[PDB]
């Protein structure tokens, strides 16, 4: 087993513990969700091959400049995460979090993941945005992005319904292993 | 870690962790405060656990088995002492508020509703001093012992003979001398996540959610000045 990095990086509440504790634990937490995430090896066999996949978050980071870049060291494969009911988390993502990715990961493949798809089709998510003169994230303005970013790929997923999580995981282990 | 307190923090929450018929008779509130306040310390123990892997398994084990120069072993473990000694205190203070609370006759069933003044004397006067020259020191000196690891491994096979060694336990998995080195990076920034969501649910009395809002500022005071201290050492 090869063993691999991968990093998530993403605004504060772009869902990205959440995707990294339903996917470290199989299942949905059915009792308390926690609040934290330490780290996780995850044991990955993808098209064959048995990684070895180390999980790392940057929750807590984003407002430390000079503590959060320290999580960048030897990182195999960034998943670049936004929500799908947040507009505004998929604007930073050009400006904001792919110059720094670019800068201490360089020639490191990026996967632009859309969270929270669920909320594509809840009322209440469609009504708070529409106050706000907007709407949830397309499938289009996500695939978009990805390609204006240099993004390895586009992928989108639910960790409230674990739907696409897997295939998140199966496929940044794909792209941490091309060399 | 010793049994009785990984025992006493092996359930997944604080609803998992105390008996059905003790949480019962609680407020959904109660609940929620209490589930955030055990796993601050469930996480506590686990950091001071990855603090002891590192001094007793890693930095301990090259100085009694290996011949490495003067300097190498503290240039990979900087501040690990005095990491291990700032930590130990803290989930002693934690441990010990937990163990007052306990009902009689029962070692699981507690609730804890004093926590706010426990944070405030952490993250104010000396001890917050000393966290901050502790954290500036090791994350300066965080990318300087990845580099010398690497170099130690891709150099030295007696190094990498140890390091298969040690590591080859099922419960090191996610604890390498790299991923130890990331999980005390990245301990002090997870404190205001776990104060903001155990404040949200400790508006009951008005004296613990100003306790708990003067610790929230005093944890990101701390969080702002270790940021500031930090240039990184290139050897
Ligand atoms: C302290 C204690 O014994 N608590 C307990 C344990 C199991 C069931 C009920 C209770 S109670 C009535 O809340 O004290
Ligand atoms: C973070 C740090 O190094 N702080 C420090 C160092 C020396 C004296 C005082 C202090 S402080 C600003 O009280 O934390």
């Amino acid at each position: 087993a090869i063993r691999k990095k991968l990093v998530i990086v993403g605004d504060g509440a772009c869902g990205k513990t959440c995707l990294l504790i339903v996917f470290s634990k199989d299942q949905f937490p059915e009792v308390y969700v926690p609040t934290v995430f330490e780290n996780y090896v995850a044991d990955i066999e993808v098209d064959g091959k048995q990684v070895e996949l180390a999980l790392w978050d940057t929750a807590g980071q984003e407002d430390y400049d000079r503590l959060r870049p320290l999580s960048y060291p030897d990182t195999d494969v960034i998943l670049m995460c936004f929500s799908i009911d947040s507009p505004d988390s998929l604007e930073n993502i050009p400006e904001k979090w792919t110059p720094e990715v670019k800068h201490f990961c360089p020639n490191v493949p990026i996967i632009l993941v859309g969270n929270k798809k669920d909320l594509r089709n809840d009322e209440h998510t469609r009504r708070e945005l529409a106050k706000m003169k907007q709407e949830p994230v397309k499938p289009e303005e996500g695939r978009d992005m990805a390609n204006r970013i240099g993004a390895f790929g586009y992928m989108e997923c639910s960790a409230k319904t674990k739907d696409g999580v897997r295939e998140v995981f199966e496929m940044a282990t794909r792209a941490a292993l091309q060399a | 870690s010793m049994e009785m307190d990984e025992k006493d923090f092996a359930a997944d929450s604080w609803s998992l962790a105390v008996d059905s018929s003790f949480l019962q008779q609680h407020k959904k509130e109660v609940m929620k405060q209490q589930d955030v306040i055990y796993e601050l310390i469930q996480t506590e123990l686990h950091h001071v656990r990855t603090l002891k892997i590192m001094t007793r398994l890693f930095r301990t084990g090259m100085l009694e088995e290996l011949h490495l120069e003067p300097g190498v072993v503290q240039g990979l473990f900087p501040c690990v002492d005095e990491l291990s000694d700032i930590h130990t205190r803290f989930l002693s203070q934690l441990l010990e508020r937990r163990r007052q609370a306990l009902c009689p006759g029962s070692t699981r069933n507690f609730v804890i509703h004093r926590l706010g003044d426990l944070l405030i004397s952490q993250f104010s006067g000396p001890s917050a001093e000393q966290m901050c020259k502790t954290y500036s020191e090791f994350c300066s000196r965080h990318s300087k012992a990845l580099k010398l690891y690497k170099e130690l491994y891709a150099r030295d096979k007696r190094f990498q003979q140890f390091i298969r060694k040690v590591t080859r336990p099922a419960v090191l998995k996610r604890h390498g001398v790299q991923e130890c080195i990331l999980l005390v990076t990245q301990r002090i920034t997870k404190y205001p996540l776990l104060i903001s969501r155990i404040l949200q649910h400790s508006h009951g009395i008005e004296e613990e959610r100003q306790d708990l809002t003067t610790a929230l500022g005093l944890v990101k005071e701390l969080l702002s000045n270790v940021d500031e201290g930090i240039y990184q050492l290139e050897k």
